[PDB]
């Protein structure tokens, strides 16, 4: 699980991002993460795939947010996120469609349709649920 | 109407509550209305059905519809009578994962031969995020100077104690919860459960 120090450093970054958002517009035209997003709604085999997609999007957005003003407070959080992503990718073994396909589609479209403010607010507010809830469900069925 | 005073969002036993005090102006049989913020990405103040027009000075704020316990949120209360509605008073933000206060577990005791097992159980709010709860069992002879403390153990696992056949004294167990997110939070020790040890 995540150590107190990793979690303290995520909180500091999450709070700094929330602060910076008070001073920009970050309206979203569609929810970046679907409102019912929850890995427990997916088959065990599908969960790592969903988790990977939110993790990769989270990393890409926070790296682009990591300008000179925030690079210091985002450095530990990005390092931790990279390491989780690598551990996860190492364990991912590769006609109507269901929630997994719909959710990945929403994630994949978000960076093309939405403002940077929208993507930042969305991965920022999704961050602790990602770290504490989604990461936990996947680690039950690890493979 | 004078707005409610000292409006406070706090946590107890894994749950969240809003409390307050009556307005400066002190009319009577006045009632209160309560609302909470939903998730930051779809925010809207929503009313708490069960607290609507309450005459109480608190309100449970746990497992509310559309509540997002993984982000900060505030509650709000206003004083109301037929003759007026007060302005809204907001609480500070409360950020559940970092501010929740754990309760002690309720220990389930079983015995087999010389092994006494003390197993933590909890009644948890159904919406609770999956916290990593651990617990620390204390064990002692009633009235004794020192107590023994067993290793901190994860919820899910019992603590195992070896009994001394000949020690037929009244003994006592208690436990507290340790919840660690970024900083360890300790509950109080539960009320001691006591018993006469007897091996054969
Ligand atoms: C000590 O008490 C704890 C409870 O505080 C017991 O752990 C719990 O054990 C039950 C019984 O197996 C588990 O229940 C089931 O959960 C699984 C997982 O979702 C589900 O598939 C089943 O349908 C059922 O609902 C429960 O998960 C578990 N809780 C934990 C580990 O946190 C434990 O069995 C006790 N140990 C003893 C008596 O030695
Ligand atoms: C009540 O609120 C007032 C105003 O903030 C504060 O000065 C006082 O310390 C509070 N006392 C209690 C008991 O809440
Ligand atoms: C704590 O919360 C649970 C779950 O809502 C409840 O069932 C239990 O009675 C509570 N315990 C105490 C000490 O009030």
């Amino acid at each position: 699980s995540l150590s107190p120090q990793e979690l303290a450093s995520f909180k500091k970054a999450r709070d700094a991002l929330e602060e910076s958002l008070k001073l920009k517009n970050w309206s979203c035209s569609s929810p970046v993460f679907p409102g019912n997003w929850d890995l427990r709604l997916l088959q065990v085999r599908e969960r790592p795939v969903a988790l990977e997609a939110e993790l990769a999007l989270t990393l890409k957005v926070l790296e682009a947010a990591a300008g000179p003003a925030l690079e210091d407070v985002l450095d530990q959080p990005l390092h931790t996120l990279h390491h989780i992503l690598s551990q996860l990718q190492a364990c991912i073994q590769p006609r109507p469609r269901g929630r997994l396909h719909h959710w990945l589609h929403r994630l994949q479209e978000a960076p093309k349709k939405e403002s940077a403010g929208c993507l930042e607010a969305s991965v920022t507010f999704n961050l602790f649920r990602l770290l504490t809830r989604d990461l936990k469900y996947v680690a039950d069925g690890n493979l | 109407l004078a707005p409610p005073q000292n409006v406070t969002l706090l946590s107890q036993n894994f749950s969240v509550y809003l409390t307050w005090l009556p307005g400066l102006g002190n009319p009577q049989d006045v009632t209160y209305f309560v609302a909470y913020q939903s998730s930051p990405t779809r925010r809207r103040w929503r009313e708490v059905e069960e607290c609507a027009g309450t005459k109480e000075l608190l309100c449970s704020m746990m497992c509310l519809k559309k509540q997002d316990l993984y982000n900060k949120f505030k509650g709000r209360v206003r004083t109301v009578s037929p003759s007026s509605k007060s302005p809204w008073v907001e609480s500070e933000y409360l950020d559940y994962l970092f501010e929740v206060e754990p309760a002690p577990p309720v220990l389930v005791l079983t015995q087999t031969e010389e092994i006494l097992s003390a197993n933590a159980t909890y009644q948890l709010p159904p919406c609770m995020p999956p916290l990593d709860l651990k617990y620390e069992v204390a064990f002692w002879k009633e009235g004794a100077g020192n107590k023994t403390l067993f290793p901190v153990t994860p919820h899910g696992q019992p603590v195992q104690i070896t009994l001394q056949p000949a020690a037929s004294e009244h003994h006592c167990l208690s436990a507290r919860t340790i919840y660690t997110f970024s900083v360890p939070k300790y509950s109080k020790f539960s009320k001691p459960t006591c018993f006469l040890l007897e091996v054969p």
